[PDB]
């Protein structure tokens, strides 16, 4: 079966710059290299057929290049719209084969996050398990850090955070963190406070609840 | 327009056995080859099955990793495809797409995707839990405001809000896996904070393989 390898994996680039995907085939494909653009829960959708017609709506920025083995997307004029997971396909001999995709990153001025802390619910306290969740919204870059202290004591082993795809309309990322104590633990306690840094950010932003106000 | 929508992925016992489908719209169906091509975090996209036309014997070709446990068919007056899989592995587990195949070419519709988890674990539906506005959620004229879904198996959730009719400024968190097994995430929105008390905001969360359909108002506190 012919392999398809795109390396990078992972390209990340300023907008307005030009940026270029490689797929490179294993063994001879002619021109019969496809490229696919995934956004984030999207489905796969056809931009280039036969390594260098695009198809009908597609953006003119989008081009293809490349035969034999050695094949080329490029994107002009990048914009945020782009951030997506890039995947070549051959249908030169059976069984049709992909790549492993390539990721584009879109670049952009730094944006500290808005951070937010919602208490349990009523609801989930009747249930005996508390959930503290603190949100960092809109941020760039992805690399942040978050603590969490109750009455100041800094918390470890009992939170876990999950963080967004970048955002194809503004270029940024969001990050939750949930704590989650059992309700005995959570009312033996009073300050809950979220405790965040980012490169963004000029000193490190806390939010914080008194459980019970 | 071209549709393609999938439906019957869920949750399976290791060497179970589940029936997909796709139903086809906007082009002469009968004609054309129909496929299932799956994505997995470990594999990529992987190409499963396709089933050729009527004309041609309705020939079926599978990926050597499925063929002898999964079977393609269509219903040409249904404008549906099927894959019936069988003998089920861990493996199997991932996204599984309808798509067309232009006669040995591109790939050139897809549908949404439907998802199989292959795991011997039990489905299990959510709790939703508000995220309730305060002043320690509003960053000046923005509130935030969200649903936590949680205790959750298998994947997936869909969240929306207010019936869809909300969706500037929604996060929808990648699933994470806690300890015990179970899935949990959080939906958020940022708002203008003088909307609060004043427009409503509802998360309308879905997870098939419980049949969980579950509406929560979102309100502040107190
Ligand atoms: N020999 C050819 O048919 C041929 C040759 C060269 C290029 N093309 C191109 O291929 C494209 C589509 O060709 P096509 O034949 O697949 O569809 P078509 O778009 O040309 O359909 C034309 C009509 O033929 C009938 N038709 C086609 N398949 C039918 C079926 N299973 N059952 C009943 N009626 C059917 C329908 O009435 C249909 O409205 C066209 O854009 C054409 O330009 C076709």
């Amino acid at each position: 079966d012919i392999l398809l390898t795109q390396s990078p994996a992972i390209l990340s680039v300023s907008p307005g710059e030009r940026v270029s995907f490689s797929c490179r085939a294993s063994q001879f494909v002619g021109s019969s290299i496809h490229w696919y653009q995934q956004r984030t829960n999207g489905s796969p959708r056809l931009l280039i057929k036969y390594a260098s017609e695009s198809m009908s709506g597609i953006p003119s920025r989008f081009s293809g290049s490349g035969s034999g083995t050695d094949f080329t997307l490029s994107i002009n004029t990048v914009e945020s719209e782009d951030i997506a997971d890039y995947y070549c396909q051959q249908s030169h001999s059976w069984p049709f084969t992909f790549g492993s995709g390539t990721n584009l990153e879109v670049k952009r001025t730094v944006a500290a996050p808005s951070v937010f802390i919602f208490p349990p619910s009523d609801e989930q306290l009747k249930s005996g398990t508390a959930s503290v969740v603190c949100l960092l919204n809109n941020f760039y870059p992805r690399e942040a850090k978050v603590q969490w202290k109750v009455d100041n004591a800094l918390q470890s082993g009992n939170s876990q955070e999950s963080v967004t795809e970048q955002d194809s309309k503004d270029s940024t990322y969001s990050l939750s963190s949930t704590l989650t104590l059992s309700k005995a633990d959570y009312e033996k306690h009073k300050v809950y406070a979220c405790e965040v840094t980012h490169q963004g950010l000029s000193s490190p932003v806390t939010k914080s609840f008194n459980r019970g106000e | 327009e071209v549709k393609l929508e999938e439906s019957g992925g869920g949750l399976v016992q290791p060497g179970g056995s589940m029936k997909l489908s796709c139903v086809a719209s906007g082009f002469i169906f009968s004609n054309h080859w129909m496929n299932w091509v799956r994505q997995s975090p470990e594999k990529g996209l992987e190409w499963v099955a396709e089933i050729r036309s009527k004309s041609i014997n309705s020939a079926t070709h599978y990926a050597e990793s499925v063929k002898g446990r999964f079977t393609i068919s269509r219903d040409d007056s249904k404008s549906a495809v099927y894959l019936q899989m069988t003998d089920l592995r861990t493996e199997d587990t991932g996204v599984y797409y309808c798509s067309r195949n232009y006669y040995g070419s591109t790939y050139d519709y897809w549908g949404q995707g439907t998802t199989l988890t292959v795991s011997s674990a039990s489905t299990k539906g959510p709790s939703v839990f508000p995220l309730a506005p305060s002043s320690k959620s509003t960053s000046g004229g923005t509130a935030a405001l969200g649903c936590l879904v949680k205790d959750y198996f298998p994947e997936p959730v869909t969240v929306s809000w207010n019936s869809g009719a909300l969706t500037s400024g929604v996060h929808t968190f990648p699933a994470v896996l806690q300890s015990s097994g179970l899935y949990s995430l959080s939906s958020v929105v940022t708002v203008p904070s003088s909307s609060l008390g004043t427009q409503t905001y509802i998360c309308n969360v879905n997870h098939k393989p419980s049949n969980t359909k579950v509406d929560k108002k979102v309100e502040p506190k107190s």
